[PDB]
């Protein structure tokens, strides 16, 4: 089963860090689902 | 969450319209044939030419 080595370790190395909570999405983006709400 | 969250923009030009037209409506004189005399016509025969058109 489960081999837990997956190729998606190109990012954590430096163009992320790990333990930070980084957001999901980007302010911009939330601001702009809000106003296209009206 | 309503439609009435996104209608307030159409509904006031709406209205603006509206106003517009009962506005323009009543306002606008509702004569034809603007007609106009001379500077020599003898008030007293200029009468005559209005009661006769």
């Amino acid at each position: 089963p489960a081999p837990s080595a997956n190729p998606a370790k190109i990012f954590i190395r430096r163009f992320f860090s790990a333990g930070v909570a980084k957001n999901v999405v980007s302010y911009s983006n939330v601001m702009a689902a809000q106003r296209a709400m009206e | 969450n309503t439609p009435l969250q996104a209608i307030g923009v159409p509904v006031a030009l709406y209205d603006a319209l509206m106003a517009r037209a009962i506005d323009s409506a009543d306002g606008t004189p509702n004569s034809k044939w603007l007609v106009t005399a001379s500077r020599d016509l003898d008030d007293g025969q200029a009468k005559e030419v209005k009661e006769g058109i």
